[PDB]
């Protein structure tokens, strides 16, 4: 319940001996307000979301004209808070003017007044089912029923150049396996196989701007990149630890809390709080497999989600090293 | 050397019905409720071509043409099909002035899929009669004759268009001047929608979809036993 | 109704002649219009064919089956914020029958 919208209104045009009447629901549009805002709602140029900015809120709308001689022209606004998001509403907004366009074109709902009072449910449903849960089926005939959906609009993501590695925020095992993409269930195996060029030559053997294009998208909804995982120190090991080693340093470079080269002292220097917050390596053998290739838990991220649960150590790991 | 088929005729039925504008005009305005084939071989050009021979076989099924349907098949595995439009079209307005209707009617009849005519996509509507009132069938039938006359008589002709398969298995009749099949096979009697006017071959007498429309909704009100109708048609029936 | 026999012939008649746009050729009661003619980047207003250039026939006047598969997807939203259903008939059919208007077919 991120945005939160407080009051839906219809205008229109009356004939001349009303100004302009209103259809509200509960904020309220008052005197002064409206009266500021008039010259809004009346415009040359149609058919295109506009909102303004005022000292209680700010009203999302748009306006449309029809039936040209006596020619007329109602608008659908749709006023929320003066600083949220309100990003996620203007496609709602327009989609319900084309709704109350062809519900004129084919039935002629503001022509008939009856017609006109039922129109005030419609917003009063509307105002309950946006802010219940972000989506309305809602029928007012035997030939339309209006679907409304919030889209979370989220940010851009950035590139994906073709030596990082993908690591999955989330589980794997909680989406429909069978509901996905060919290339998406095609790289999703082999995701933990940490380089970008190892897994597409591994099993995708797909074109490499394609697989960049889906862990792009993957980016944008739900998979972290970060660098590679050549064994930069050694000499980390001399201290005592159960079994703690590997996914360390994949957790807090994800957390992006480092300079990038890791040299000899970063391990220690934080080991030391990860000693302390709570066969062989082979390490001379993880070199050949790195170009293209045709307590029972280990705490690895337990400690540092219950400790997330806190927030001194976070502060002392961004602030990096 | 006759025609196999096997060799894919491209064929066509034309079809001449005996027509009266008496009734066609009111029920489309504001008022409301010898062998049986003969073949020729004809030489489709009125022009001075010399450049091009030209033939197509005519199928009469007609040798009679009492006050009946007629039909005029066209058999052709042969020349330039738009100079036979246009002598069809020729005889057209031969026949709408002076005379009556010719009209190409699609020789479909009420056939299911996977037969050498027919679609994948037709219904056969079904259209009982509800009667609520020795050799049932014969005196059935001719009663039934008696209902689609009278329909006749009041809005809409009738033609017993007996088509041209040995033994004629089903009883099938044509609508004059419109778009109407009909057959007699429960009670009642089944109903199929011509697609072939697709207005032209178009006058006054025929035409305006919505007249299809209306005469279904009067025959479903007349058929299911509306107001009093059937009722008293039995009254004006046994009253002789 | 055309079969491509009378195609044919016409494409026979048409051997060595010149051209326009929007000339209305003839041959036996058979008639054409003719459309949008290119030499190998460009639409020429005039020029001559001559036993070598290629025509290509096309209709206004065609018969068209259009089936609209369902599905569940249907009553899926997307991305933009619609339904499918609503995408495919509004906006898809809405602008294939202007254009059917536009370029005066009748199929």
């Amino acid at each position: 319940s991120g945005c939160r919208i407080e009051c839906i209104f219809f205008s229109e045009f009356h004939p001349t001996l009303g100004p302009k009447i209103t259809y509200q629901v509960p904020l309220f549009d008052t005197v002064q307000v409206y009266i500021i805002t008039k010259p809004e709602l009346q415009n040359k140029l149609i058919t295109v979301t506009a909102m303004e900015k005022k000292l209680i809120g700010c009203p999302v709308c748009i306006e449309h004209k029809k039936y040209s001689r006596n020619a007329l022209l109602f608008n659908l606004g749709f006023v929320c808070d003066a600083q949220a998001k309100t990003c996620a509403l203007e496609p709602i907004v327009k989609k319900l003017a084309g709704y109350l366009t062809t519900l004129e074109l084919e039935s002629s709902f503001v022509s008939m007044e009856e017609s006109k009072q039922k129109l005030v449910p419609i917003m009063t449903i509307l105002l309950e089912e946006l802010n219940a849960s972000g989506r309305c089926t809602l029928p007012i005939d035997e030939s339309n029923t209006i679907h409304l959906k919030v889209i979370e609009q989220r940010p851009d993501p950035p590139v994906a150049q073709e030596y990082d590695v993908p690591v999955f925020t989330k589980d794997k095992e909680d989406f429909f396996n069978s509901q996905w993409d060919l290339t998406t269930q095609q790289i999703l195996p082999y995701i933990d196989g940490f380089r970008h060029i190892q897994k597409i030559s591994a099993e995708a053997d797909v074109e490499l701007n394609l697989v960049r294009i889906a862990i792009q998208n993957l980016l944008y909804y739900g998979v972290v990149t970060l660098v590679s995982i050549l064994q930069y120190s050694n000499v980390y090991c001399p201290t005592p630890k159960v079994q703690d080693l590997v996914d360390d340093k994949s957790l807090q470079e994800a957390c992006l809390s480092y300079v990038t080269k890791q040299g000899h002292k970063r391990a220690s220097l934080r080991d030391v709080f990860q000693l302390y917050c709570s066969q062989f390596g082979l390490m001379k053998n993880l070199i050949r497999r790195l170009q293209k290739y045709p307590y029972t838990g280990c705490h690895s991220y337990d400690e540092i989600c219950c400790k997330t649960g806190m927030s001194y150590h976070e502060l002392d790991e961004r602030l990096e090293n | 050397d006759d025609f196999a088929s096997f060799q894919r005729k491209w064929f066509e039925v034309a079809f001449v019905a005996e027509e009266l504008v008496h009734s066609e005009i009111p029920a489309f305005l504001l008022p409301w409720l010898v062998p049986e084939q003969r073949t020729v071989t004809l030489d489709v050009d009125v022009n001075n071509r010399t450049d091009r021979l030209e033939w197509c076989s005519c199928y009469y099924h007609g040798n009679f043409s009492l006050n009946a349907a007629f039909e005029i098949k066209l058999h052709w595995m042969a020349v330039t099909a738009a100079v036979l439009f246009e002598m069809v079209q020729g005889w057209h307005r031969k026949a709408t002035s002076c005379g009556f209707l010719l009209v190409p009617v699609l020789e479909g009849p009420f056939a299911l899929p996977s037969y050498l005519y027919g679609d994948p996509l037709r219904a056969q509507l079904f259209i009982p009669l509800n009667i609520s009132c020795e050799t049932y069938w014969d005196r059935m039938h001719l009663f039934q004759e008696a209902i689609a006359h009278r329909f006749g008589f009041v809005q809409d002709k009738y033609s017993a268009s007996a088509f041209n398969f040995p033994a004629e298995n089903k009883p099938q009749y044509i609508h004059v001047t419109g778009t109407v099949f009909l057959q007699l096979p429960r009670v009642g009697y089944n109903w199929a929608y011509n697609t072939m006017l697709t207005k032209t071959w178009r006058s006054s007498a025929t035409g305006d979809e919505k007249f299809a429309d209306r005469l279904l909704k009067d025959f479903t009100d007349f058929c299911i036993n509306r107001d009093n109708r059937l009722v008293t048609f039995w009254t004006s029936c046994l009253e002789k | 109704y055309i079969g491509r026999g009378d195609m044919w012939r016409l494409k026979k008649s048409l051997v060595s002649t010149c051209a326009y746009i929007t000339q209305k050729v003839e041959f036996a009661g058979i008639r054409a219009q003719a459309g949008e003619l290119w030499v190998k980047n460009e639409k020429v207003m005039c020029g001559y064919i001559s036993e070598d250039t290629r025509v290509v026939f096309r209709s206004t006047s065609a018969m068209v089956y259009i089936f609209i598969q369902m599905s569940c997807e249907m009553w899926d939203f997307d991305i933009y914020g619609d339904l499918y259903f609503e995408k495919a008939v509004n906006g898809f059919l809405a602008d294939l029958f202007t254009k059917w208007k536009e370029k005066n077919c009748s199929h």
